[PDB]
């Protein structure tokens, strides 16, 4: 029976991570980050927070730095050692895209630039990423079964798959820059190096946006403005 | 605010009279006019007068109404009718004074959430105080109940069995750290759960996007005074029992190794381990 621990979305509560995570329990440990695809253009902003937060609570752990190049060995022999701590990226929703096809008019080329970057990102954070849809039951077989293999160190055997536009599934190790190369290709207006913030907007949703205080005058502020209009006459 | 629009009113007529003369017979309609005006503006102040104190006394019971979600929710649809009558005789910036009120009301929600952990967190750690420690000497009558209210945690019971040479728990320290988190969630749940109150609740099919946070207090959390260290000592607490309880299951469980005072209490958690105690007898 593997602990589970999920934080709440606000950093009011961050400190609860001491409690989540501890000095001996930290190898045990296998992290999972959520990647919400109703909102794409929160994505990479939110995993950047959410993975800083993560430095600073291992700043705060105070472990000693042999143990952690200790760990680092250990992550990078399982990086290279990688055939056809640890941090995993699972994206939600992803069947939001359709909506997104509609709503957004996104197409093929928006998809491919979201991945592309989150792969990037991956590859920055050595992660495995992983498309999921609880309303489509999309990979929770996998997604399980890719779990279960890196905790308890179970076998696993699916491979991997970055072609289907929601179902992209790429486990540790497999993803590079030569291999991230192949959605740059499909590009036709976005280059690899254009922004994020520019490609894909955020949405100016249309809140009700709140009407001007309006305040009775005061007895003293409206006769002195009867003052200045009785006076010039 | 809400009289902003009727007070405007007058000084529009005022601002009127301002050119009326004597000499024009438009003083007698306008005198007609001003009293009208004028006789509207004292009765909807005196109505909400009558309406407003209500409203202050009944956020005002929410500092000192017992710890219940039910005593709680009754107050806010006091509140909330109060409200709708304001909505009702269409008085002026209502959204801004409720969104003072809502912002006061979930202040008050804030410590005695604060209040509630604490009170559960002393009744999880064994040091809630009993009320035969209250003192008697205080002539005083305390009908206040307590802020934090009266937390009952149902004591917790774990299985410690053995099976075939196999010492298992029953209920996991696991599925012990789920219970206790899990009690926990009920007590922030006497307010977190709160309907939130709404300005334009009267409007019917109003097109207003409306999200958990907005329909109930659910950010009342973020509203301590004391900031998150109550919510931090409120796990701080779960964590050592579960801790202690850990320690105590493994001294059992190191006896498996023999192979290859009945129950014992840790808060709200109890561990009974007599038919265990039996066989590691016998074993040894």
């Amino acid at each position: 029976r593997c602990n589970v621990w999920i934080l709440d979305g606000d950093l009011y509560h961050k400190g609860l991570l001491k409690f989540a995570v501890s000095a001996e329990s930290l190898p045990e440990t296998l992290v999972i980050f959520v990647a919400d695809m109703s909102r794409p253009w929160t994505v990479m902003e939110s995993l950047q927070k959410w993975a800083s937060v993560l430095r600073e609570h291992i700043d705060k752990m105070k472990i000693p730095p042999e143990k952690m190049r200790e760990l680092e060995r250990k992550f990078v022999k399982d990086f290279q050692d990688y055939m056809e701590i640890p941090v995993l990226v699972v994206c939600t929703k992803c069947d939001a895209v359709s909506v997104l096809e509609k709503e957004h008019d996104y197409r093929d080329e928006h998809l491919d630039f979201i991945q592309s970057h989150l792969r990037r990102f991956c590859l920055q954070y050595g992660a495995a990423l992983i498309y999921t849809s609880v309303k489509e039951e999309k990979n929770l077989d996998l997604l399980y079964k890719y779990i279960v293999h890196k905790t308890y160190g179970f076998h696993f055997t699916t491979p991997a798959l970055v072609v289907e536009k929601d179902a992209v599934f790429i486990p540790a190790g497999w993803d590079n820059e030569k291999k991230i190369a192949i959605l740059h290709e499909n590009f036709t207006t976005v280059k690899p190096e254009d922004a994020y913030e520019d490609f894909i907007v955020k949405p100016p949703v249309r809140k009700l946006v709140h009407d001007k205080e309006l305040a009775a005058e005061d007895e003293q502020v409206f006769l002195m403005k009867q003052q200045s209009l009785l006076a010039k006459q | 605010l809400l009289v902003a629009g009727l007070k405007k009113e007058v000084q529009a007529l005022i601002a009127e009279g301002i050119a009326l003369v004597w000499e024009s017979y438009k003083l007698d309609p306008y005198v007609q006019r001003l009293a009208e005006t004028v006789f509207n503006f004292q009765e909807k102040v005196d109505d909400l007068l009558i309406i407003e104190e209500k409203i202050d006394l009944e956020v005002r019971s929410l500092e000192t109404c017992m710890y219940d979600h039910k005593t709680f929710s009754e107050i806010l649809n006091r509140v909330q009718k109060a409200v709708d009558d304001l909505n009702l005789h269409s008085y002026s910036n209502l959204p801004i004074w409720v969104n003072k009120l809502d912002m006061e009301i979930e202040r008050i929600l804030g410590v005695r959430l604060q209040a509630g952990l604490r009170a559960w967190t002393q009744v999880l750690l064994g040091q809630a105080e009993d009320k035969a420690e209250v003192d008697m000497d205080t002539d005083a009558p305390q009908v206040s109940h307590k802020p934090g209210g009266e937390p009952k945690i149902k004591n917790v019971v774990h299985e410690l069995r053995i099976t075939n040479q196999v010492i298992y728990l029953n209920p996991p320290i696991e599925e012990c750290r789920y219970k206790l988190y899990q009690e926990m969630f009920a007590w922030k749940m006497v307010v977190l759960s709160l309907p939130r109150i709404q300005s334009q609740r009267y409007q019917v099919g109003v097109h207003y996007e409306l999200t958990e946070e907005e329909k109930f207090y659910r950010n009342a959390l973020t509203r301590m005074p004391d900031g998150p260290v109550a919510l931090e000592e409120s796990y701080s607490a779960v964590m050592g029992i579960v801790s202690e309880v850990e320690q105590y299951v493994k001294v059992w469980l190191q006896y498996q190794c023999l192979w290859d005072e009945t129950k014992k209490e840790f808060g709200p958690v109890v561990i009974d381990y007599g038919k265990v105690q039996s066989k590691v007898n016998l074993k040894y």
